């Protein structure tokens, strides 16, 4: 008990913060306006703080593949079930 | 008068001229190169280069004798040279390869999509990747889906073989290692594929026996030259492995190796795809 | 530029590295892979001004001491440019911030105030344990909180490319620390 | 805070040029004038109003209102450097100076901005700061004052993408060359 | 220098008058001898003009090469920097002295002749496990043991500070000490109060980093770590937590259980070897002390074996005075609630509820540390 | 021939090398044709599987 002087625990984001995650980092993407990323953050049950990026990098592969040039709601609910496939793999 | 001795300074250009490589300048017509003898110097200039044609890493051209800037030089490597395109592509088409969707649509997505259609990139903000880890159990097409890349592409394919840079002559690597990317650099936007990286990135290390020192030196300059972009020349690196255990996490930082393929073995979904193409 | 038809046929100056000076205007230096020279110095040189572990031009005839040469690296800096932790900072956290108010209490607090502990005499703390699911900002933690301090984030990974900036055998790991003392206020990090 | 400070800006513009039309503006205006602690800005808007004789009290309860606030900083500066945080002098008068920026004049704003300019390591706070020059450099047509620090701004988003630090910019160049007659 | 030792008498007598007034004469009939040499025979300055003939001898390039042997007429096989080595002659002006295999030398650019020998710029291991500074406070700042730290003094300080009861009763003193106990009884911290007094160079190494990578690579160590405690002063060894050497294996070691003991052969030879050891105490602490070899622990390698108790809670009393003296208690807490709540508390654990119930006055900005402070302490130290 | 290691001692550094220079001259990059290759071990149990 002498040895370490503090430890701290890092939980895995809640709802609250799943959403905040995805909010720092759309903000290098090419938006649409109106968007709702409320019901993005629902639908990934906490998985991390690092398939967020996992999702909203890969987001911009969809608009992308069907050469847009402005990420889209749809987008990303396309993303958040190919991302959580592989948590349902292994 | 002086028009005279305007031309009459470059006798010293003559004939028997050597390379060296620029390194940086103190000043004003005065730097420091290092020379193919393996020793660096501290030279002068000659005065008609224009200096605004130095230093990605340029090669010089020094004095045999008196050793100081002579000339600047085209670039130039031995190894390889740059993929001759009559008598050198493996004629290998993607019908060949049976049964690969995810793999062929994805190295699609981070090798020649970015090379042409570069500004959706830039416009969409998205960071296109560096280079690609290809691996895998051996068999699976790792050295067929470089020669089918190779085969329809419209960039310069630059392949060497990642056994070669050991060198017998101390600094040998080091300068075949640095002209590659130079050769990629200035010839177009092209491709580097390296093969059997275990030969070169390994873990563990012994700076006692020399064959181990030189390698460690080996890996410090593709190390260092992989930070030496900046997003704008469209120079990708495709390397491919037998065993991704023995490789340092030292090459697999953001950066310099973002997107990792394995090329897993296929069951049966893929396996009839194969059946059909080579019958 | 008639005279440049004459001066470049002198011959081409040596560059080298000071390992230290002594006595009588002499310094200690080593050539490329050759051996350490003891050479002495030109008069428009001090001898202050030249710092251990930095370069010099140095002629060839003589072995004469002509000009400092800048500042080549130091090796703690290229031990972190091999590695390249993804620079960080508190804009881009996500949502914890009860964490980074315990991270201050222990991190921040004693190097801009340490005297705010002997108000209180106790010992101030040394060690932290960063603990969770993987994936979760373990790192970009650490990394931010010593870019907003001004620390030296060294991490070490027990690795063997960086062994060669540390020491050539380290039979110990305690070598590291003559780099960090030399950086002063430091942190070391490390993995699972 | 200069989220709702443009449309102050056109109000001023509804009160004078229209000159018959000068009634309802002088009152919808001075009902936000004389309430979210508005001191500054329409002395001379009092010249081109009417006399309106009382505005004493009416001032008195105010510019105690400013020294309130004015105070409190005051009393939280000695208090965040007791035991620092990063700067939380600074820091909390970083989102307070854009409050004494819509209540005191530019000074009391551009001491300020520039001070917590030096503050901040990363560009998100650096560039929300830029973008309060940028507004206020519209009120007071500050017309080569936008020069600067339009460049200033972007000369920031490159590193990172920042397309809500891009695309809003692009609205403030749009509104300015609209604002100068360059239409194309 | 080194003029002459007696100082004997130590008064206002004649003989101290009368010695110093000998060597009066003998000085400065040496210097009116050694006067009349420049008067006679001038011929040269002496201060330098010997000396630029020997700086013109010896060139501006002056390579470093490396002994490897020597004979002894002047000339001597080195070693250039390259590998191909020379039969170079040696110099007059060379202090044939300070020659030993493997010492840094100054040859000549030319012939490359022996001109000058190289101080040594050592080491990157010697100042890694010499402690520079005294640690922390003193004895006074223990508390509660008072019959071992008497052990200790009687060990290793009263050998050094007394080297006189010893002669007197004819003995040599008690050579090995080994510390052991429950973990976290002060084993460390009493060696931290051996590094305040003592006068010796003071040596550490923890147990764990004597097991290395390479084979052989550990048994070198060992004979090398001796080698630098024997080469300066009456020195202190400490090794701490030497279980740690058999407990844990890891897979860095390429030989495995039998590559840990050929590393523990070596250090059973450097306690009780045959070569004469010299003045070098070794101090040793462990918790697993059933573990290791008692091939090692035996009488002529280790003398003393002190045993660390759990604290008593008379003695739990004695600490908590300790680690809150220099702190603004608030008067609320009675500390005797604080002694049995763990019925084994050790010294270490009494530390840390004393830091941690400071940190959470921290988060409150207060001065002074009231008593649920060290309610929510022990809840988040002990138990978890 | 060899299999591979997690790299014990120095010298089977550079036999690696020298092994992975022949797997790439049989079938990387190249029309390898009309040259035979014959091979004989005593036991094949110390063979690598890329071999
Ligand atoms: N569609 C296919 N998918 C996978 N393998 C194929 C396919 N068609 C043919 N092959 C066979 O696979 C062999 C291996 O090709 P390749 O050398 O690219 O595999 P590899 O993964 O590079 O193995 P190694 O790394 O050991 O060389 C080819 O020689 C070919 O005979
Ligand atoms: N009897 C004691 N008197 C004063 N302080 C003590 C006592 N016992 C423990 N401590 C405190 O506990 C801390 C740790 O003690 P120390 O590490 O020396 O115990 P240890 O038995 O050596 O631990 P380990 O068994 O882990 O080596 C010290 O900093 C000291 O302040
Ligand atoms: N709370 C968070 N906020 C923003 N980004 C995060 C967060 N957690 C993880 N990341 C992402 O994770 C990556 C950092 O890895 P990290 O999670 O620190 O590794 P570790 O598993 O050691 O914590 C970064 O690229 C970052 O974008
Ligand atoms: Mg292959
Ligand atoms: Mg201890």
């Amino acid at each position: 008990p002498g040895r370490i002087d503090r430890k701290i625990e890092f939980p895995p984001p809640n709802e609250e913060a799943r959403l905040d995650i995805l909010k720092i980092h759309s903000r290098k993407m090419n938006l649409t306006r109106g968007i709702n990323l409320r019901k993005i953050a629902e639908l990934m049950p906490g998985a991390s703080g690092a398939e967020v990026k996992g999702v909203c990098t890969e987001a911009g592969m969809y608009a992308l593949r069907e050469r847009r040039v402005h990420v889209t709601q749809e987008d990303f609910e396309m993303a958040v079930a190919k991302v959580m496939q592989k948590d349902s793999e292994k | 008068e002086f028009l005279h001795a305007q031309e009459e300074v470059k006798r010293i250009q003559s004939i028997p001229l050597v390379i060296g490589q620029f390194l940086e300048a103190v000043d004003q017509n005065t730097a420091i190169v290092g020379s193919t003898t393996g020793s660096n110097y501290y030279v002068r200039i000659l005065s008609t280069i224009d200096r605004e044609l130095l230093k990605p890493n340029a090669s010089v051209a020094l004095h045999k004798h008196s050793n100081a800037l002579v000339d600047v030089l085209p670039p130039e490597a031995d190894s390889s040279i740059m993929m001759l395109t009559s008598d050198q592509k493996p004629d290998v088409m993607y019908a060949d390869i049976g049964g690969m969707d995810i793999q062929k649509q994805e190295v699609r997505e981070a090798v020649e999509l970015p090379l042409t259609h570069f500004e959706l990139y830039k416009q969409i903000g998205i960071d296109p990747p560096r280079g690609v880890l290809m691996y895998g159990p051996p068999g699976c097409g790792k050295t067929m889906l470089a020669k089918a890349v190779a085969h329809h592409t419209t960039a310069a394919f630059i392949r060497v073989v990642g056994s070669e840079f050991v060198q017998k002559y101390l600094g040998e690597g080091p300068r075949m290692v640095r002209d590659v990317f130079r050769l990629a650099k200035e010839n177009a936007p092209a491709i580097i594929f390296i093969d059997e990286i275990d030969a070169i990135a390994t873990k563990r290390f012994d700076a006692q026996t020399g064959a181990d020192r030189e390698v460690q030196r080996i890996l410090l300059e593709l190390l260092n030259q992989m930070d030496g972009f900046d997003q704008n020349v469209n120079v990708k690196v495709i390397m491919a492995t037998n065993r991704a255990d023995t490789l340092d996490p030292a090459l697999l930082r953001p950066g310099r190796l973002d997107r990792k393929i394995e090329f897993p073995l296929p069951d049966r979904r893929q396996k009839r795809l194969i059946f059909s193409t080579i019958t | 530029l008639r005279e440049e038809l004459q001066l470049l046929q002198e011959q081409g100056s040596y560059v080298g590295e000071v390992v230290r000076a002594m006595d009588k205007k002499k310094v200690l230096v080593k050539v490329h892979p050759e051996g350490k020279f003891v050479v002495d110095v030109d008069k428009n040189i001090d001898i202050n001004d030249v710092t251990p572990n930095c370069r010099v031009a140095l002629r060839n005839d003589s072995y004469t001491l002509h000009k400092i040469l800048p500042n080549k690296v130091d090796p703690l800096v290229s031990l972190m440019m091999v590695e390249k932790v993804p620079d960080s900072t508190y804009e881009m956290i996500g949502g914890l911030d009860k964490q980074i108010k315990e991270i201050k209490e222990v991190i921040e607090l004693p190097v801009k105030h340490p005297e705010l502990f002997e108000a209180l005499g106790i010992a101030q703390p040394k060690g932290v344990l960063l603990y969770g699911p993987p994936g979760t900002g373990k790192t970009l933690l650490a990394r931010a909180v010593a870019h907003h301090t001004d620390c030296t984030f060294i991490r070490v990974s027990g690795s063997e490319l960086v062994q060669k900036f540390i020491g050539e055998g380290a039979r110990m790991v305690r070598e590291l620390f003559v780099m960090a003392r030399e950086h002063a206020p430091s942190i070391i990090f490390m993995d699972e | 805070p200069k989220n709702p400070d443009l449309r102050i800006a056109q109000l001023r513009f509804l009160l004078s040029l229209p000159e018959h039309r000068g009634d309802a503006a002088v009152r919808d205006e001075l009902m936000a004038a004389v309430r979210d602690n508005n001191m500054a800005p329409y002395y001379e808007a009092l010249c081109k109003s009417l006399d309106w004789q009382i505005d004493v009290d009416l001032l008195n309860k105010m510019k105690k209102a400013n020294e309130d606030e004015l105070k409190r900083l005051d009393e939280e500066l000695e208090d965040a450097e007791k035991n620092l945080g990063e700067s939380e002098i600074r820091d909390a008068m970083m989102a307070k100076a854009e409050y004494l920026c819509r209540i005191g004049d530019k000074e009391g704003a551009l001491t300020a901005f520039r001070k917590t300019y030096d503050k901040t390591v990363a560009l998100g706070h650096r560039l929300d700061i830029v973008f309060y020059l940028l507004r206020i450099g519209l009120f007071y047509m500050d017309n080569d004052l936008i020069t600067r620090n339009t460049e200033k701004a972007k000369s920031l988003i490159e590193e990172g993408g920042d397309w809500d630090r891009r695309n809003r910019l692009k609205v403030y160049q749009g509104l300015y060359c609209v604002a100068i007659r360059d239409f194309k | 220098a080194s003029k002459l030792p007696l100082v004997t008498p130590h008064t206002q007598c004649r003989l101290k008058l009368l010695k110093l007034e000998r060597i009066k004469d003998y000085l400065l009939m040496e210097e009116e001898f050694i006067r009349n040499q420049e008067q006679m025979k001038p011929l040269e300055e002496k201060q330098e003009e010997e000396r630029s003939k020997v700086d013109d001898l010896r060139g501006t390039p002056m390579s470093v090469g490396t002994l490897e042997e020597i004979i002894d007429d002047n000339h001597a096989i080195v070693s250039t920097s390259v590998g191909s080595e020379h039969y170079v002659s040696i110099l007059s002006f060379v202090d044939k002295d300070l020659l030993e295999p493997g010492c840094s030398v100054l040859l000549n650019h030319k012939v490359h002749a022996v001109i000058g020998v190289l101080m040594d710029d050592t080491d990157p291991l010697v100042t890694v496990m010499k402690v520079e500074k005294a640690p922390q406070e003193t004895y006074a700042d223990i508390g509660g043991l008072d019959n071992q730290i008497q052990e200790i003094k009687e060990s290793v300080e009263l050998p050094l500070t007394h080297p006189e009861y010893y002669e007197e009763m004819g003995i040599k003193p008690p050579k090995g000490v080994i510390l052991y106990g429950p973990p976290g009884t002060g084993k460390t911290l009493l060696a931290k109060a051996v590094a305040n007094q003592t006068s010796a160079t003071f040596l550490r190494v923890v147990g764990s980093e004597l097991i290395q990578k390479y084979l052989g690579d550990g048994p070198k160590l060992v004979r090398e770590l001796f080698r630098v405690a024997e080469e300066h002063a009456p020195s202190i060894v400490f090794i701490d937590e030497i279980d740690a050497i058999g407990t844990k294996r890891y897979d860095s070691n390429s030989g495995g259980e039998r590559e840990i003991q050929r590393t523990m052969l070596e250090l059973l030879n450097q306690l009780d070897g045959f070569d004469s050891r010299g003045d070098v105490k070794v101090i040793m602490a462990t918790n697993r002390i059933e573990t290791l070899d008692p091939a090692l622990i035996r009488p002529g390698r280790i003398d003393r074996k002190i045993e660390f108790p759990l604290p008593d809670e008379k003695t739990k009393k004695r600490i908590f005075q300790i680690h809150t003296s220099r702190m603004t208690l608030a008067d609320d807490v009675t500390l005797d609630d604080l002694i049995m709540a763990k019925d084994d508390l050790s010294g270490a654990d009494i530390k840390a509820i004393c830091t941690e119930a400071g940190l959470m006055a921290l988060r409150e900005r207060r001065m002074k540390v009231t008593n649920e402070d060290f309610k929510k302490s022990k809840e988040n130290v002990l138990y978890k | 021939g060899g299999r591979r290691f997690s790299e014990g001692t120095s010298a089977d550094r550079e036999i690696q090398r020298t092994l992975m220079e022949l797997l790439n001259q049989m079938d990387g990059f190249d029309t390898l044709h009309r040259v035979k290759m014959i091979m004989a071990t005593n036991r094949p149990d110390t063979l690598d599987p890329a071999l």
